[PDB]
């Protein structure tokens, strides 16, 4: 395609495009087992290098990332949560379609594991801070992990639970209906 | 009780150079369009410019018919001074009603300014706000429906505490409303009507009813949607 | 001197055919945006038409000269048109009994 | 509160309705036995001691109790199953087509 | 009067709009929940007339 690509453009927008599409057949095969580190770091680095630039890349790179996430080897997945964080801080309100998906993977994969814990109680405050009011349709879909390990988090000091007591904070209003739920295992605590 | 000073008039300096995207945003597909209940998107674009000022006024006239109103329509500082000190001299001790909208134009300056001149390219101009100062001296009111009004009040009350430090030689008695606070950013959901803040300060029943039909998790009464409360 | 040609033959049945169709079968009152300066018009218009007195005919043209001067100003820039406000029955067929246009 | 709702509805009869939703809501999201045990006990409760008020919306409090019968310590169907008995014992003809 | 109607929508979202003179807040208080219980009797019938 490269020659209808390059005979269709203006020099600047090409190197990226192309730089994506190159990146996007090895994204969509299992060569990134070893890969995988490299590409998503160089995608991370390429959006972080344009903002609104790269807005134009996710029809393509979303959806794609979604299916590599669900389909990875956990003890590398977990780095991937990173990686979509950063991605989210960029992407900001466009990512709104996706975030049924998005939400979907925090639901199948959050348990007693300290390393999956920290970093989704991280992830958390990412979707917030783009999602800043709209985030309340997806709240009660995570209410359900969050009263559990509140109240059950063998960890030192329940420390990720100590975490998430910062992470709560942000959430200001759009919590305002659930406070009835949320408060009580606060009040046992202190 | 006395005093029955009423309102002049309205000065509608309805800013939006409509079509053009002030650079500092960026929409999505879902984005909030509507003003006054119309979309310009669908309609007869340079041409639609002028049907939303009489619309917005009528709404006004709800609320009361008994003072005037000039639909002013991208204003350059030219147009600006004639409009408000024309109003200004017809009646002197009566309440101004200065209304506005920050649209095809940036976030305000520190120093409370705005960017429309002969509509070329959402044009910076300075507002001329430390001598509306003086024609807004006698009483008036305010509304400033922007991403950042909160900063125009603070940034107020610095000219104002400028003029002070003249008058050291009606600080604010008038009335202003704000569509945000300063460090805030309007919303983006497309199930807004994006005049947000005047839609509720001019019809706020359809407001109330377009809100609340959204707003709960079971719908206690089931039966209702969007094309009911509309009838 | 040809006058039957534009005046008696276009304008009174083209506001006939703006009062009845587009007045009904299509928006009737944004139809009429145009339609009720085209009716000013069309009043002189069938004044002159059974008078033949030449004032009744420039009153007509100057009104028709003031609607199509609207006109003239608005058919360069229409460009993508609502299906039902283009006829409130259209848009609204579904899943008929007939095979795809021919 | 249920008692007194026949004679100051201005400050009782609100007040009631926003526990009524936050309760159908913890009934709609709660994880927890103890809490799902609580709420259809608190509801149950509730309705034959101010009956008027349920009257109007009974209908998607008794979707959500078919929906806990529906799929699962029994103490939580014991409760739903003695506030349908409530519930219709109140209701009268309305209930016809559950 | 529809200034406190505004700040009731605008804390639902991130807003917290401002006034001239020094108001105190007003969101929480009792006399909106009447308001939402009179709006839920009139649309129990609407769905019919």
């Amino acid at each position: 395609e490269m020659l209808v690509n390059m005979g269709n453009l203006p020099l600047d927008e090409f190197y990226p495009a192309v730089s994506m599409v190159a990146l996007m057949r090895i994204f969509r095969d299992q060569s990134l087992s070893h890969h995988h580190t490299m590409v998503v770091q160089a995608i991370t680095f390429i959006f972080k290098s344009l903002g609104l630039k790269c807005v134009q890349f996710l029809p393509q790179v979303m959806p794609t990332f979604l299916n590599v996430i669900r389909v990875c080897d956990g003890a590398i997945r977990e780095f991937l949560f990173q990686q979509l964080g950063m991605l989210v801080s960029f992407v900001k309100s466009h990512i709104r379609p996706y975030m049924d998906e998005i939400v979907t993977l925090m639901r199948e994969f959050w348990v007693m594991n300290t390393s999956i814990q920290s970093t989704i109680i991280l992830l958390i405050e990412q979707i917030v801070v783009a999602l800043g009011g709209e985030f309340k349709l997806y709240l009660p879909q995570l209410i359900p992990h969050m009263l559990r390990v509140f109240m059950h988090d063998n960890s030192p000091g329940r420390i990720v639970s100590i975490k998430l007591l910062a992470a709560i904070q942000l959430f200001g209003a759009n919590l305002d209906d659930y406070l009835h739920l949320l408060l009580p295992p606060i009040v046992k605590l202190f | 009780m006395k005093d029955r000073m009423k309102t002049v008039s309205v000065a509608l300096v309805l800013c939006l150079n409509v079509g053009v995207d002030p650079p500092d945003v960026v929409k999505t597909t879902p984005c909030a369009r509507l003003e006054c209940w119309i979309d310009p998107l669908s309609m007869g674009p340079q041409k639609a410019l002028e049907t939303i000022g009489a619309n917005l006024q009528k709404q006004y006239e709800n609320w009361q018919p008994r003072a005037r109103y000039k639909q002013s329509l991208d204003p350059t500082v030219d147009e600006v001074k004639k409009l408000c000190t024309s109003l200004r001299r017809n009646a002197k001790e009566e309440r101004v009603l200065f209304h506005y909208n920050g649209h095809g134009v940036p976030r305000p300056t520190v120093n409370g300014e705005v960017w429309v001149f002969n509509k070329n390219y959402t044009q910076y101009i300075p507002l001329s706000i430390y001598d509306l100062q003086t024609w807004m001296g006698s009483p008036s009111i305010f509304v400033y429906d922007c991403s950042n009004a909160g900063l125009i009040v603070k940034s107020f009350k610095q000219f104002a505490l400028q003029r002070e430090q003249e008058l050291e030689v009606s600080m604010k008695n008038c009335i202003q409303l704000a569509a945000c606070e300063a460090t805030e950013l309007l919303p983006m959901i497309p199930d807004l009507p994006a005049d947000l803040f005047t839609s509720c300060l001019t019809t706020p029943i359809k407001i109330a009813l377009r809100w609340f039909c959204m707003q709960k998790c079971v719908s206690l009464v089931p039966g209702v949607t969007l094309d009911l409360i509309e009838k | 001197e040809r006058n039957v040609k534009g005046m008696f033959e276009v304008l009174e049945p083209l506001h006939a055919m703006m009062e009845r169709g587009p007045q009904t079968l299509k928006e009737t009152s944004f139809n009429q945006a145009y339609g009720r300066d085209l009716m000013e018009a069309q009043e002189w218009c069938r004044k002159y038409m059974k008078s033949g007195n030449v004032k009744d005919l420039t009153q007509a043209w100057d009104l028709y000269y003031h609607v199509f001067r609207r006109i003239s100003k608005q058919l360069p820039q229409l460009t993508s048109l609502e299906l039902q406000y283009v006829s409130p029955k259209l848009l609204m067929c579904r899943d008929l009994e007939l095979a795809v246009p021919g | 509160v249920g008692r007194l709702s026949s004679m100051n509805p201005a400050f009782v009869m609100p007040f009631l309705r926003k526990m009524l939703i936050q309760i159908l809501t913890e009934l709609e999201h709660s994880g927890i036995g103890r809490i799902k045990e609580q709420s259809a006990r608190m509801l149950g409760h509730l309705v034959s001691n101010a009956p008027r008020l349920i009257r109007p919306y009974m209908e998607p409090i008794l979707k959500a109790l078919i929906l806990k019968l529906k799929d699962p310590n029994p103490g939580v169907i014991n409760n739903v199953l003695a506030t349908i008995g409530e519930l219709a014992q109140v209701s009268g003809l309305e209930m016809r087509k559950w | 009067r529809n200034f406190l109607l505004a700040e009731r929508i605008m804390r639902s979202y991130n807003c917290t709009p401002v006034s001239s003179p020094r108001l105190p807040p007003t969101y929480m208080h009792a006399m909106w929940q009447a308001w939402d219980l009179a709006v839920d009797i009139c649309l129990s019938q609407l769905p019919t007339i």
